[PDB]
RNA sequence: AGGACCGAACCGACUAAUGUUGAAAAAUUAGCGGAUGACUUGUGGCUGGGGGUGAAAGGCCAAUCAAACCGGGAGAUAGCU
RNA sequence: GCUCGCCGGAAGACCAAGGGUUCCUGUCCAACGUUAAUCGGGGCAGGGUGAGUCGACCCCUAAGGCGAGGCCGAAAGGCGUAGUCGAUGGGAAACAGGUUAAUAUUCCUGUACUUGGUGUUACUGCGAAGGGGGGACGGAGAAGGCUAUGUUGGCCGGGCGACGGUUGUCCCGGUUUAAGCGUGUAGGCUGGUUUUCCAGGCAAAUCCGGAAAAUCAAGGCUGAGGCGUGAUGACGAGGCACUACGGUGCUGAAGCAACAAAUGCCCUGCUUCCAGGAAAAGCCUCUAAGCAUCAGGUAACAUCAAAUCGUACCCCAAACCGACACAGGUGGUCAGGUAGAGAAUACCAAGGCGCUUGAGAGAACUCGGGUGAAGGAACUAGGCAAAAUGGUGCCGUAACUUCGGGAGAAGGCACGCUGAUAUGUAGGUGAGGUCCCUCGCGGAUGGAGCUGAAAUCAGUCGAAGAUACCAGCUGGCUGCAACUGUUUAUUAAAAACACAGCACUGUGCAAACACGAAAGUGGACGUAUACGGUGUGACGCCUGCCCGGUGCCGGAAGGUUAAUU
C-alpha cells in the first residue's frame, strides 16, 4: 500500500512510501546472485555516454528468467521478493523437479500459487505459452519479439499487453506506448499483468533519494555558458532559441526513429 | 596546504617507469631520445 | 648439497666489531661477512667444511652500503651480507 | 524514524582585525556553517586538450586555463616601440 | 643538579606513506645553524637493522590493466575471448620476561603453535580444468553479558615529620603476570537421525535440491568472558655488595577482594528499515575420466622443512609535501587521574618540551589584552567591532501553521557548604549460610559487605553558589529562495546551481541518445509505471487570448527541382 509520510523533517514531508508487506525480509536466493558493478554511465573508451548517472546503493543482481521455458513442470511460488534492479517484483518459484528460478511476479501472484509454462498450460496468471495458444483479448506481459530469445515487452512494474488480433503466422499487440506490433505468433507469452503496480504512486520527497537511486543532478542547458550547452549565455534568464539537445538537434517534437528494418512490424505508432 | 606534488613510490612507477614506458610506442620513443641525449636516469625507475 | 668450490666462495671474512666480540663470547655466535647472494643454508655448509664446527642456526642480514663524499664528489658503498652463525653448545672455534 | 536538533573530532570558510619585501605565492587569532549524510576520508583505478570533468563559477585539469604543459614548424608575422 | 614554566585525545607513545643512515659512539667547529657554540639532523671515522609464526614475497580475486587466436582499422593502432596481471579486500602459525651505546613478537630464557614433505605401522576408495556447500558481507537502533582500565578497602614494605598538630578513621610506595592447552559458560543459530524415490545442479554423483515415510525431543554448529593450568617460574617496592659515578652483580615482601566501567570483545549476533547491501581462492564435500589389490586417502609416530627480501631512525614532523631547521598540509592505532554529559574545557600523570639571538629601557605610534565617572548607537554606509546572553531541573510560553511545528518562543524561580531525614536513603551490585539438583561456569532463597544519586527540612558563610574554564542574545514588520545541500582552489556563498514535484517531447529494443573512420561500449544484463532531452522548481489557488512570424508535426494535388539519360 501507498503510505504518505508524516512531516516529522523537510525532506520527510512529501515522502510517499509504498510498503509490500508480502515481501520476504531476508537475504534472496544466493545461487541465483550475481556480482553487478556500477558504470557511472560511463563506456569502455571511459568517458561518459549517458549524462547523470552515479553512485546510488551497491546492487546484487537476481537472475530473472525471461525465456520461461520448465515446459510441462509445475512450478510452485515460494516467495515474493525486492528485486534492486527493476521496477517489477520477482517471485522465488520451485519446480517439481527441485530446480528454482525468479521470474516477474504477475499481479496476483502470491505464496502457494502453481504456475506453467508449455504449450498444453492452463490460461490463468503467470502461466506461460505461444501466443498462438493464447486467446485473443488477453493481457499478457513479459512478451518474446523472437522466438527462443525472452520476455522483451511489458516487465516494468504495472504493465501489460493486449493481443488484439491473430492474422495467420502473426499476432498484434497493443503495446502500452499505444503502439501496435505484429509479432510472430509463435513467441512465447506470460498471461496477466505484471506485479507491482503501485510503483508508480511513490514519491522520493527528497534529493537524497534520487540519488540513493544512482541518479546524479541534471543542468540545464540554460543554466550553462554558450561554449557548453546552445542555450547557455544570456545576461539575466534569456532563450531566444529553438529546444535542443546538449548536441543541438531539435527537443520539443522531433521524431528521432530511423530503423526502416523493422517499420513493416508496426502497425500503428502510438499517439 | 596540500601542495601539488604527494609522493607515492608505485604510483610514480606506474605512471612513469620503465616498464610503463616500454609497453607503448610513445614511451618507447621517449625513452630512444633520453638515450640520445645522453641521460644518466633514463627513467623515474631508483 | 652444495658444490665444494661454491661452498668456498660464499664466506668472505670474519666480521670484528664490539657486537660481535660479545655474540662469540656470550651466546656462541659467529659473525661473519658472506656473498650478498648466499642463502642461509649454504652459509651454514660453508662453515661447516671450512671451520670444521657444527651449526645450530644461520640468521642473515642485508647491510646497506653508507653514501659518503670523497672531496666535491658523492659516492655509495656497496651493500654486503652480515651472518650471525650460532654454533652448537661446547663448540670452540679458532 | 530523521538529507531531525545542540555539540567535539572530521569537513568547510560567513565576519574581523593582523599580515600584505608575510611565519605563509591565501595563513592567523577570535568568533562562524555542516557534523548519520545529496557526509567525510585512506589506498588503487578510469576519463586528455577544442579534449576531459563540471549540483554550471567559463569552475577545475600539477602555484599555469575563453582552450594545459613539453618539444617542433620557428629566426611565425610585427605598416608598432 | 636543584627550582620555575608549558603540552598531556598532545607539543606523549606506536605505525603506514614518504624519506633513505638522519640511528649509536668517538672526534672536529672553516662552512651549514638567522647570535655564540665546547653543541647539532653540520664535517670526518667507526659501529648498528638477526624472524617458520610481524610485513612483503606467496595463493585468491575487485575496480581496472595487458591480452594468443579473433573482430575492426591508410599505417601507427582500437576493442576484446581464452587467459594472465592487479589490494585498498579474502587466505596456516608466538607469547611473556631479560638484554644492546644503538635490533628485537627477529637475540637469549622459559613455555607454545603451524603446513609442508619424507619414512612408518595401521587401515582401505582414491581421483578434477567439473557439481554442491562454505567463505560471503548494508544502514540504523537496542540492550544484556563481558573485559581493557580505574577507584576504594584489605595485605606487604617503608615513614613518625625544617612551622602549631600528626602511633592514627594518619602519610608514601607496591599489590603485575601472557600466548598456548583444558574446561565450552552469558548468550546466538537451527529441529535431528534413518529409509525410499526423483524430468533439477551442461556428464556422473553416496553431495546439494525436491518429494514421501519412519522415529526421537535433544542434536549439532557458534560463542565473549570467567575458572583451571602455563607459574615451586618470571617480574616485583626497594634493600645489599662493587663502582671507569655510566652503571654492574647478588637479593627480593605482599602480590588479594569489592565496586565502577568503555566507543573495545560476544556481535560477520539480535531487532528493524529500504536505498536491498563484492569476488575468487584457501576450507569442507560429491563424484567423472582414470587406476585396481599399486598408488592415493586418515592414523598416529619419527625425522627433515620453512627459502628470499624488509627490520636502524624520523613519521602532525627540524628527517615526508611546502625553495628554508618555514606559525601551513599529512591516513591509521594507543586514550591514566580530579571535576564534567563528554575524545568539550580546566588543572595534572606517564612521557615530552621552554619553540637557536640575548641584555636593558619602560617615549610617540602599532599589535594583542584588562578596567573605566556620567551618558548608552548620539558612532557608522551599516551596532562593523566589542559588550551582553550562556548550565541542569521545575513552572510558563503568542501570532501564524503544511498540525510536525513555531518553541530553548518570550519570561521567571531554585542552585554553595554543613547537619538531619537515612552513624549512606531510593536504587545498583552481590559473599557466606540454608535448600534443590538432569551435578555444573547449575537453580532457588538469603541478605553481609561494597557502591550510591535526587529530594525535603533545619542551619551556615560570602557582595556574589550554573562562582573559574566552559556556556543561545531576544523580540517585531518585510523582500528573495520552499527546505538539507552545491558554487567562482586564491577579492563574489548569494536571490546563482541543485532539489523533490510538475509539464512537454522523443524513444518498441539491434530503443532513442552518447563515445567511437570502425569493431565495439555505455544506455541496460533495463523494456514505456522504462530510458533520453528540454523547460519549470516543495506545498496551496491557479496557469487566460494569439498558429500571422520562426521552429516542429502531418499532408501531398499542383508549381519548381540534382545526379542520371
Ligand atoms: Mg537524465
Ligand atoms: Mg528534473
Ligand atoms: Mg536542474
Ligand atoms: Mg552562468
Ligand atoms: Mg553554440
Ligand atoms: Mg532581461
Ligand atoms: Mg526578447
Ligand atoms: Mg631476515
Ligand atoms: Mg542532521
Ligand atoms: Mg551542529
Ligand atoms: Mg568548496
Ligand atoms: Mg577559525
Ligand atoms: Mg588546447
Ligand atoms: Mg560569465
Ligand atoms: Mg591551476
Ligand atoms: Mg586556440
Ligand atoms: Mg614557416
Ligand atoms: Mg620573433
Ligand atoms: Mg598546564
Ligand atoms: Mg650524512
Ligand atoms: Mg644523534
Ligand atoms: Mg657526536
Ligand atoms: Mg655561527
Ligand atoms: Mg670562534
Ligand atoms: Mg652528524
Ligand atoms: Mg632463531
Ligand atoms: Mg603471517
Ligand atoms: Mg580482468
Ligand atoms: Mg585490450
Ligand atoms: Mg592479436
Ligand atoms: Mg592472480
Ligand atoms: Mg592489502
Ligand atoms: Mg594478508
Ligand atoms: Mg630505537
Ligand atoms: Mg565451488
Ligand atoms: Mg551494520
Ligand atoms: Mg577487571
Ligand atoms: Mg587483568
Ligand atoms: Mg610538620
Ligand atoms: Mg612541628
Ligand atoms: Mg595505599
Ligand atoms: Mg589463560
Ligand atoms: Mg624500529
Ligand atoms: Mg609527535
Ligand atoms: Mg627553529
Ligand atoms: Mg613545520
Ligand atoms: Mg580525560
Ligand atoms: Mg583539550
Ligand atoms: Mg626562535
Ligand atoms: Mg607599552
Ligand atoms: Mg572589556
Ligand atoms: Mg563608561
Ligand atoms: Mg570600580
Ligand atoms: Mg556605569
Ligand atoms: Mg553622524
Ligand atoms: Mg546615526
Ligand atoms: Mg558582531
Ligand atoms: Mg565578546
Ligand atoms: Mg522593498
Ligand atoms: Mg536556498
Ligand atoms: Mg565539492
Ligand atoms: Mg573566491
Ligand atoms: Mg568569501
Ligand atoms: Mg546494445
Ligand atoms: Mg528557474
Ligand atoms: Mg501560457
Ligand atoms: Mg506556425
Ligand atoms: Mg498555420
Ligand atoms: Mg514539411
Amino acid at each position: 500500500a501507498v503510505v504518505k509520510c508524516k512531516p516529522t523533517s523537510p525532506g520527510r514531508r512529501h515522502v510517499v512510501k509504498v510498503v509490500n508487506p508480502e515481501l520476504h525480509k531476508g537475504k534472496p536466493f544466493a545461487p541465483l546472485l550475481e556480482k553487478n558493478s556500477k558504470s557511472g554511465g560511463r563506456n569502455n573508451n571511459g568517458r561518459i555516454t549517458t549524462r547523470h548517472i552515479g553512485g546510488g546503493h551497491k546492487q546484487a543482481y537476481r537472475i530473472v528468467d525471461f525465456k520461461r521455458n520448465k515446459d510441462g513442470i509445475p512450478a510452485v511460488v515460494e516467495r515474493l521478493e525486492y528485486d534492486p534492479n527493476r521496477s517489477a517484483n520477482i517471485a522465488l518459484v520451485l519446480y517439481k523437479d527441485g530446480e528454482r528460478r525468479y521470474i516477474l511476479a504477475p499481479k496476483g501472484l502470491k505464496a502457494g500459487d502453481q504456475i506453467q509454462s508449455g504449450v498444453d498450460a492452463a490460461i490463468k496468471p503467470g502461466n506461460t505459452l505461444p501466443m498462438r495458444n493464447i486467446p485473443v483479448g488477453s493481457t499478457v506481459h513479459n512478451v518474446e519479439m523472437k522466438p527462443g530469445k525472452g520476455g522483451q515487452l511489458a516487465r516494468s512494474a504495472g504493465t501489460y499487453v493486449q493481443i488484439v488480433a491473430r492474422d495467420g503466422a502473426y499476432v498484434t499487440l497493443r503495446l502500452r506506448s499505444g503502439e501496435m506490433r505484429k509479432v510472430e505468433a509463435d513467441c512465447r507469452a506470460t498471461l496477466g499483468e505484471v506485479g507491482n503496480a503501485e510503483h508508480m504512486l511513490r514519491v522520493l520527497g527528497k534529493a537524497g533519494a534520487a540519488r540513493w537511486r544512482g541518479v546524479r543532478p541534471t543542468v540545464r542547458g540554460t543554466a550553462m555558458n554558450p561554449v557548453d550547452h546552445p542555450h547557455g549565455g544570456g545576461e539575466g534568464r534569456n532563450f531566444g532559441k529553438h529546444p535542443v539537445t546538449p548536441w543541438g538537434v531539435q527537443t520539443k517534437g522531433k521524431k528521432t526513429r530511423s530503423n526502416k528494418r523493422t517499420d513493416k512490424f508496426i502497425v500503428r505508432r502510438r499517439s | 596546504m596540500k601542495r601539488t606534488f604527494q609522493p607515492s613510490v608505485l604510483k610514480r612507477n606506474r605512471s612513469h617507469g620503465f616498464r610503463a614506458r616500454m609497453a607503448t610506442k610513445n614511451g618507447r620513443q621517449v625513452l630512444a631520445r633520453r638515450r640520445a641525449k645522453g641521460r644518466a636516469r633514463l627513467t623515474v625507475s631508483k | 648439497m652444495i658444490r665444494e668450490e661454491r661452498l668456498l666462495k660464499v664466506l668472505r671474512a670474519p666480521h670484528v666489531s664490539e657486537k660481535a666480540s660479545t655474540a662469540m663470547e656470550k651466546s656462541n655466535t659467529i659473525v661473519l661477512k658472506v656473498a650478498k647472494d648466499a642463502t642461509k643454508a649454504e652459509i651454514k655448509a660453508a662453515v661447516q667444511k671450512l671451520f670444521e664446527v657444527e651449526v645450530e642456526v644461520v640468521n642473515t642480514l642485508v647491510v646497506k652500503g653508507k653514501v659518503k663524499r670523497h672531496g666535491q664528489r658523492i659516492g655509495r658503498r656497496s651493500d654486503w651480507k652480515k651472518a650471525y652463525v650460532t654454533l652448537k653448545e661446547g663448540q670452540n672455534l679458532d
